[PDB]
């Protein structure tokens, strides 16, 4: 089941704004919007989703993942984005020319509001361990493909909501106690 | 790709069938008996797992592990009694309740392996539910000191009493830990898994002045550190 | 809109009965047959147009580039996708066309070939950034723009669509060719109708190009040369 | 000659199916708990046998034998917990980790027979390998203080914690020995059996200034003494 | 002499029922499955031996190297050919062996792992030039040389032959692996019997290595990383 990612997990954002990725008009071209790690049990955005919470109850995971992006703006605004998954091997890509060499989707705004990116499980072992170096699966990046274009008398800022989930081939291995509860006394 | 990975570990029964700490009862034997109200949302590890669903129906297995303050295991006899709702509660170490004639009981030594019994589904409703939105009474429901807003009277299952079977005071400080395992489980209506720290055993209260973020903060949205 | 199949023919591998060089060619076919995105261009109120000579735009990017500059003979078809979007209150039109054997002409009035002007190497083979048109009206070659509809082409009319896609096979007089010395075709984008809008509308309109080299063949393996 | 001598004893399964000392954990109970990183190349007798092959896949059986300093066997309760990678590590003798609700645990008395459990093949790879030629990270790999050249992250299997289940400090100095037996074994790529003395648990280092000969020296090549 | 098939198994592509990562791999198969020659080594009167860690010796040469450092997952088998010839009046013998998972040991007497010596990166992953043995007797790893005949191996006896060829499949615990982080096997050449001749005979004896990566698969395409 798809569930929202806390991609804006910074100090400035608090409350619901932690779930909104801002998108405005640029003037420097090929700019980067967002980036995050694709390990579901790692600390970060995935900590706010259901599949991440369940993966925190197990030691090893396998299979593909899915991230859906939903654009929220006026009917009149439009644009294009490049959503790129890059398998491990180097730091996060520094430009769209490097980022487009991996797996990616080009997404334009229209009647359909959302797009889907499938992270396809490119690994060497049949399983990966949720931070138990030889793991981590790569990085997802989101770049301006063309721009955010709007007519006059319309706000120049809009938002995008990301929603993460597992796939048909997903599976988990070795149950364990999670690390998101705390004990100090006996009444709670 | 002809995948053969295995998904049997992900079922509800295998997720819930493992003993976990449920209760701790302290006895002084200096009163001579101890009692415990059976309620299993006192420890957070099992509570978080059980509150991922709205309705849950299962049988249980209860294990009792009793020790002393220093940890010794001197040979004594203990009586474990289960007192269902309505039945009289024991009043002394020698009262007439301890001659259990209809109530179930287990006599066990401190030197014996931990005691283990089986318990069925005992609710007047069709399932145990951890979330009950309402009050168990027609009334006025005052707006200042409310309480009784999450009673769920379908979940009240009696008490557990423990005593030292002896002629007189044994001067033993005992501590018995109660571990519960769920068997033959069914569940309904999954819910979000709690992110806020627990504060009360029977209420879902959280500190509003101190809300914890569901994701750890990172420096910028353009990095991948946190 | 639709998709244009150049001359109504799909790209394909060089068959029997049509080959001359005798050795087994290489077909990576997954790491070369993919989509590559270039850096975009700022469409402004007086932009004249841009062009890309195609068996050199990808000559330095990725596994395709490595294969191209390691092997001496090349052959493949292409899929071309140009993107440009604006609001519903913007207006304009772009012609996107594929010119086989797009030879750039020198601009000058010297009648003696010994001292006549000629384009420099970069202007002829721009690479990944392309070049801008000096005289779009004569297609920078002495032939009119109006007849460039004889070539496989599409229009990006801002009130109709925002993408243009052309699928093009291999066009040459020889089955295989050198990708460092010969550019089989060029891609031209020209705004015949200027871009107009009103105050408060976005002034930054980008134009982006994405290409896929279908059915790639390389042969004549030796050391890596790129010039 | 019609030979009937018997070769069944020479199989891999019969060669590897015998318990051997794998770990020793010391507890003071003066902290109140002890931990051990599960890694079985700490003792040379099992290490030499296991390193005759490159790849090995097997199930295991773990036996725990706990005693005191003097060797007495006073009756106390101990908790053995297995903490897989990622799970929180216990922080005190009474912390919230010890109410194991998803983690496996064994409660056992010091007066009981040694505890014995079964363990499956738990590696994300297809086999355990003792030799991994490479680094588990893209980086610079400095040329002075290298490390991380033989990590083999496919072999990291969590920790083992042991505590005394008691109200307070028991003042017991305990020592628990962990014996492992291999079952249902398969092996790949035999290698030379080590001739040099071992120096480190996780590295194959040897003393180059003191190399031992693989055969004992004799006086002359024309005698048959050594 | 003959040809050694390591463990009596030919190399092959990773089949169904044995794969985990789900995407189409690339198979160049003509520009990567070929013979590469390294620079030779001068066999002298007191040479101790040399080794090469193999999924990095070719990691920077040719189309194979470009594929290896562009893709994240790799898998293939190899064919190894060592050459060394001398006259009929020369004498000596070389052991050529393939060691899967050849982990190099540090040389020192420090019993605390925190400050124990370790080989540097180049000594572990020499590249195209290889490294020389410090202690051939203990195989630079604490295990005896005499038992290296358990590995697939050949002898170059100067009175018998002058070539050694080993065909080796893919050995690993996972179907695919990273070629920049993991060296699947090493190749060792050691002169157990020293080289001897008389005055007037050639004193320059070279030893050369030629390899062919059969059945090459790569996957997980992204940008090019080599470290």
């Amino acid at each position: 089941v798809e569930t929202i990612l806390e991609v804006n997990n910074t100090t400035e954002a608090t409350g619901l704004t932690r779930l909104l990725i801002p998108v405005s008009s640029q003037n420097k071209a090929d700019e980067l919007c967002a980036a995050f790690m694709v390990d579901p049990g790692r600390i970060g955005p995935w900590q706010s989703t259901l599949v991440g919470q369940i993966c925190r109850y197990y030691t090893q995971w396998s299979g593909s993942l899915k991230v859906t992006f939903m654009f929220t703006g006026s009917f009149m605004a439009t644009g294009k984005m490049l959503v790129a998954y890059s398998p491990p091997g180097s730091a996060q890509p520094a430009n769209r020319e490097t980022a487009m060499l991996g797996t990616h989707v080009i997404w334009d705004f229209g009647l359909q509001s959302s797009v889907s990116l499938v992270i396809p499980w490119i690994s060497n072992t049949h399983f990966r361990t949720a931070k138990t170096d030889y793991y981590t699966a790569g990085v997802v990046t989101l770049w301006y493909q063309t721009n955010y274009v709007v007519p006059p008398e319309t706000p120049g800022e809009a938002y995008i909501i990301a929603m993460g989930a597992a796939q048909d081939n997903f599976t988990l291995k070795i149950c364990k106690d999670t690390d998101e509860v705390t004990q100090q006394a006996v009444l709670q | 790709v002809v995948n053969r990975n295995g998904v049997l570990e992900t079922t509800i029964n295998h997720f819930f069938s493992r003993s976990g700490l449920v209760g701790v009862v302290n006895l002084t034997d200096g009163t001579g008996y101890a009692t415990w109200d059976i309620d299993i949302m006192g420890f957070v590890q099992l509570r978080r797992k059980c509150e991922m669903f709205t309705y849950m129906r299962f049988n249980a297995e209860f294990t009792f592990v009793t020790t002393t303050k220093n940890g010794e295991a001197r040979p004594y006899m203990l009586q474990y009694m289960y007192v269902p709702p309505g039945a009289p509660k024991p009043t002394g170490r020698d009262a007439f309740q301890w001659q259990t004639a209809t109530n179930p009981s287990v006599f066990v030594k401190l030197t014996d392996p931990p005691a283990q019994v089986s318990v069925p589904f005992m609710s007047p409703a069709s399932a145990y539910q951890w979330f009950y939105d309402g009050y168990p009474t027609f009334g006025q429901h005052p707006e200042t000191s409310n309480t009784t807003y999450g009673l769920c009277p379908n979940n009240m299952m009696g008490t557990f009493a423990v005593r030292v079977v002896s002629r007189e005071a044994s001067q033993l400080k005992l501590q018995t830990r109660v571990y519960m395992k769920l068997k033959h489980v069914r569940a309904w209506v999954p819910r979000p898994i709690r992110s806020q720290p627990y504060l009360l055993k029977n209420f879902p209260n959280y500190d509003s002045s101190k809300i914890t973020n569901s994701a750890r903060d990172r420096s910028s949205i353009k990095q991948a550190n946190m | 809109a639709n998709i244009v199949l150049a001359y109504g023919e799909w790209p394909e591998y060089c068959p029997d009965t049509d080959a001359t060089a005798v050795d087994k060619p290489t077909r990576p076919d997954v790491s070369v047959n993919r989509f590559y995105t270039l850096d975009s261009k700022m469409w402004q109120e007086n932009s004249t147009g841009w062009y890309w000579k195609f068996p050199d735009v990808l000559n330095k990017t990725g596994v395709f580039g490595q294969n191209a500059q390691f092997h001496y003979l090349y052959r493949s078809g292409f899929c071309l996708h140009v993107q440009c979007n604006a609001s519903k209150f913007h207006q304009g039109a772009l012609l996107v066309a594929v010119i086989p054997e797009f030879v750039i002409a020198g601009r000058g009035s010297n009648t003696k070939p010994n001292e006549a002007p000629h384009p420099g190497f970069t202007t002829t083979f721009p690479g990944t950034t392309g070049a801008t048109f000096h005289d779009p009206y004569v297609l920078d070659s002495g032939v009119p723009l109006s007849q460039a509809l004889i070539y496989p082409h599409q229009w990006i009319n801002l009130r109709t669509n925002n993408c243009a896609t052309v699928i093009v096979p291999y066009i040459n007089a020889v089955p295989f060719d050198s990708a460092i010395n010969h550019s089989n075709f060029g891609l031209i984008v020209i705004p015949v109708s200027p871009l107009k809008y009103s105050s408060g509308a976005t002034t930054a309109i980008p134009i982006t190009i994405t290409i896929a080299p279908l059915n790639s063949e390389f042969g004549g393996l030796r050391q890596a040369v790129s010039q």
